[PDB]
């Protein structure tokens, strides 16, 4: 019925952690391998550029969601070893929700940073299979079709990060114990902001589910990888199964 | 209601080695599911070939849901529908311990800690079955306006039955989450048994179909 002014102020720090989030990821726009330009040369080494490039931005993702889960009021409070269950089981579903977020239904693209704009087909020629860059412009679709506002998003995510059913989870009951105010929050905003939409909550709560199966599709996607060669670098080996993670927490 | 909680709950009422009990007693509940689907409202207006690609989706998801919920009194195990137990203990020895305890953390435990009762988990079941994104469904949208009435008369009750409890709707619809990872896992777990003593519709249902066509006429 009613938003309490700890809730709002909440969701502000939320939001606000955000946004500080991504104008730190673009300082390393040119950080980043450059995407290849003109014909691809005989070498082949267009390909592993490609690849090296959406790599890289990937790793810029984790990075931003780490230092957003260290602003999330609780997630510090929790132990190192869960804190990192929490964000190697999530990383991947935060990931496409931001993908979602940056995606334009009329050029049919998914900007990254600030203006590096990629269609379907670059994400082919970056290296990933149609079986798993579908789903993620299937998803991508569905999430804008819900027209979620930036702190709806941003309670979505911390939602997320508070899942007790991850793997090797310690302390489970504090991870709910958590999660639930959040969960709380966005009951309250959600019917405040759009009073005739009720349906709007359980709707969001239901791509939590979504995000179970796109997380199995890109396991799916890293079997692929090893089968074709393709290395990833030590992060993403590290967070996906193929040290790192607990500096970055420690900074 | 358009999708009416009672109606709900009279499907649920009217359907009452560990590897291979497993499987027997899945062949068994598959053909009770198809039953208990076709007194959900709705379902049975669907476009056929709808009818049968949601329960394929499904059914996984479905079976553990019911055996979870009935397993509630038992300790430290889950109750088939044959009326055989599995304890842990076997559950290990036959190298699906893991998978076993995180049923029985995130389902059975948490059912039993809410008293979830049999209204609340048949609007679980579907929500489950009525999955707009089961590939191949002729009319999606049909299927996604389907499950949001049951969003809508699950609230309701939940206000309804349960007003000291505020957050007991979203409660019940977190624990969907935690179903579909383990769902994936137990399908893998089945997928393996297949490579290895298997029954029927259960095959036909793990295979990329006209038992269950049959059974829908
Ligand atoms: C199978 O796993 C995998 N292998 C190789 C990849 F290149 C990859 N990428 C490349 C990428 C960038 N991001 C990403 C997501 C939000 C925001 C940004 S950002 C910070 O550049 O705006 C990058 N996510 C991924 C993932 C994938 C979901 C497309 N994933």
């Amino acid at each position: 019925v009613q938003l309490t002014a700890a809730q709002e102020l909440m969701i502000q720090q939320l939001v606000a952690a955000q946004l500080q989030c991504n104008k730190r990821s673009f300082s390393d726009q040119p950080k980043v391998t450059p995407w290849p330009l003109g014909a691809d040369p005989a070498s082949g080494s267009a390909s592993q550029q490609r690849f090296a490039h959406f790599t890289e931005l990937a790793i810029i993702s984790v990075q931003e969601i780490v230092d957003f889960a260290k602003q999330v009021p609780g997630f510090l409070q929790l132990g190192r070893e869960d804190q990192i269950a929490l964000l190697k089981a999530s990383t991947i579903e935060i990931m496409l929700l931001e993908t979602a977020r940056r995606y334009n239904h009329e050029t049919e693209c998914i900007t990254f940073l600030k203006d590096f704009t990629y269609s379907k087909d670059d994400f082919h020629r970056a290296g990933l299979q149609v079986e798993f860059i579908n789903p993620i412009f299937e998803f991508s679709r569905a999430m804008r079709r819900l027209g979620l506002d930036d702190a709806e998003y941003a309670l979505l995510i911390a939602i997320n990060i508070f899942s007790a059913d991850r793997p090797n989870v310690q302390e489970p009951g504090r991870v709910e114990a958590l999660q639930q105010p959040y969960v709380e929050a966005l009951l309250s905003y959600t019917r405040i902001k759009r009073p005739q939409d009720q349906l709007r909550f359980p709707r969001m709560l239901m791509k939590l589910v979504s995000l179970r199966t796109l997380s199995s599709v890109h396991s799916e996607q890293v079997f692929a990888l090893r089968l074709q060669d393709k290395k990833l670098p030590p992060l993403l080996s590290e967070i996906w199964d193929v040290k790192i993670l607990h500096r970055l927490l420690q900074d | 209601e358009e999708m009416p909680v009672d109606r709900i709950l009279e499907a649920e009422l009217a359907v009452e080695d560990p590897v291979t009990n497993i499987c027997q007693a899945a062949d068994k509940q598959l053909f009770t599911l198809v039953e208990w689907a076709k007194r959900i409202p709705h379902f049975s207006s669907l476009p056929l070939d709808d009818q049968v690609i949601l329960l394929r989706a499904g059914w996984n998801e479905l079976l553990i849901a019911s055996f979870s919920h009935r397993s509630i009194d038992v300790r430290d195990g889950i109750l088939l529908a044959t009326g055989l137990h599995v304890h842990r203990n076997s559950a290990h020895s036959a190298g699906v311990g893991a998978i076993f305890d995180r049923v029985l953390t995130e389902l059975v435990s948490k059912m039993r800690d809410m008293r979830m009762d049999k209204t609340e988990l048949g609007c679980l079941r579907a929500i489950i079955l009525f999955n707009p994104d089961a590939k191949g469904l002729s009319n999606p949208s049909e299927v996604e306006v389907l499950r949001e009435k049951v969003y809508a008369s699950l609230e309701t009750y939940c206000k309804q039955k349960y007003p000291e409890q505020q957050g007991r709707f979203a409660k019940l619809l977190l624990r969907l989450p935690a179903l579909r990872s383990i769902g994936l896992k137990c399908l893998e777990h089945l997928f393996f048994f297949k490579l290895i003593p298997i029954d029927t519709f259960l095959m036909e249902m793990l295979e990329a179909h006209k038992i269950l066509h049959r059974l829908l006429q």
